[PDB]
């Protein structure tokens, strides 16, 4: 009765530090549609976070996009934190700019 | 433009 | 060539916090062009693209009063599906439904959708023939019954067959600059061993719109399905979306692979190497 979302993190533009780009986390896959997403930069939550309207695809499951403005360097680390009542906790997947 | 429905398609 | 707008429908109840929320999007291929919230400060049809924008303040009123209407016609039906599924009334639940028109490339009405489900579960849908509905089971066959007394497929033939398309092929021209243009993947490859005898390539799509591609991979021109890794085609956020496939491969044998793109936006399908 219950799906799980799928977690992408990622680039709208190829990465290249020092240049303004933004950091991307698509959830999508997921039923029912209430979920919790934050983006995260060295493990700490970015608080300047937009998301698209809330969608569905023709399976019925939910589609989101969670976005927000960065400048990528070769030392931050940057992750999507997401929870969902499929999950028992909170899943974390690292941004990896060949993924 | 949307459907002009009414409460006649409440499930 | 091919078109089509589809409005999509959710409600969901949420017990001790007030009534079910509704929400409604609608879209022009993938490009979502409207919206409404009725948690939203002031609930109203707002735009999401700029070629609708242009529509006067009459069709903002009616299509806000459309929504509102749909808000409180979603909540009465979340309280007869608990009713026709035995139900306690602690659970939170969620009905959704789509509609709307396909165009093929000739701009004719290819094919029409009204359906619905609830809980994630498909409970009844329009057939094809835009006459008769498929209902999921004895609970949605109480919704197939008032709605042929109702002649609601009727309602759904005449606006699918008329409004809709008509409304479609309006937004089309209003907006052919970018629902008319098909924008083309930026491609490359990329290489990364795993080990001293294995290495990933990985096949790059980006930019590109619509969101519809394929990308495979070839081994010495076979097909690799079950050996390549796809990603879920993805949005950019600039309207534009992402994907890539990759493959496993030994080391010195990457010659051996070829990706291959098609995409309505490429004058000719591509192969790639490394």
């Amino acid at each position: 009765i219950q799906r799980t979302p799928k977690i992408q993190v990622y680039s709208r533009h190829p990465a290249e530090n020092g240049k303004s780009n933004f950091l991307n986390c698509y959830v999508s896959g997921f039923h029912p549609s209430d979920i919790e997403v934050d983006l995260l930069k060295n493990g700490e939550r970015i608080e300047k976070v937009e998301h698209s309207d809330l969608s569905f695809s023709k399976d019925w499951s939910f589609y989101l996009l969670y976005y927000t403005e960065f400048t990528p360097t070769e030392k931050d680390e940057y992750a999507c934190r997401v929870n969902h009542v499929t999950l028992s906790q909170p899943k974390i997947v690292k941004w990896d700019r060949d993924m | 433009h949307e459907e002009a429905v009414s409460v006649d398609r409440v499930l | 060539g091919s078109h089509s707008m589809r409005y999509f429908h959710t409600a969901m109840s949420r017990p001790g916090r007030g009534e079910p929320r509704f929400i409604t999007v609608g879209y022009v291929d993938d490009t979502l062009f409207v919206r409404f919230d009725s948690d939203a400060t002031s609930p109203r049809k707002e735009p999401r693209a700029p070629w609708i924008e242009q529509e006067g303040p009459e069709y903002w009123d009616r299509e806000t009063q459309i929504s509102k209407t749909n808000t409180q016609t979603y909540r009465e039906s979340l309280r007869n599906l608990r009713g026709y599924y035995n139900q306690s009334e602690a659970g939170s639940h969620t009905l959704q439904s789509m509609y709307g028109c396909d165009l093929g490339p000739d701009g004719r009405l290819l094919r029409g959708h009204d359906q619905y489900a609830y809980d994630g579960k498909d409970y009844i849908a329009l057939n094809e023939d835009l006459r008769s509905w498929t209902a999921a089971d004895t609970a949605a066959q109480i919704t197939q019954r008032k709605w042929e007394a109702a002649r609601v497929a009727e309602q759904d033939r005449a606006y699918l067959e008329g409004t809709c398309v008509e409304w479609l092929r309006r937004y089309l021209e209003n907006g052919k600059d970018t629902l008319e243009r098909a924008d083309p993947p930026k491609t490359h490859v990329t290489h990364h061993p795993i080990s001293d005898h294995e290495a990933t390539l990985r096949c790059w799509a980006l930019g590109f719109y619509p969101a519809e591609i394929t990308l495979t991979w070839q081994r010495d021109g076979e097909d690799q399905t079950q050996d390549t890794e796809l990603v879920e085609t993805r949005p950019a956020g600039d309207r534009t979306f992402q994907k890539w496939a990759a493959v496993v491969v030994p080391s010195g044998e990457e010659q051996r692979y070829t990706c291959h793109v098609q995409h309505e936006g490429l004058p000719k399908p591509l192969t790639l190497r490394w």
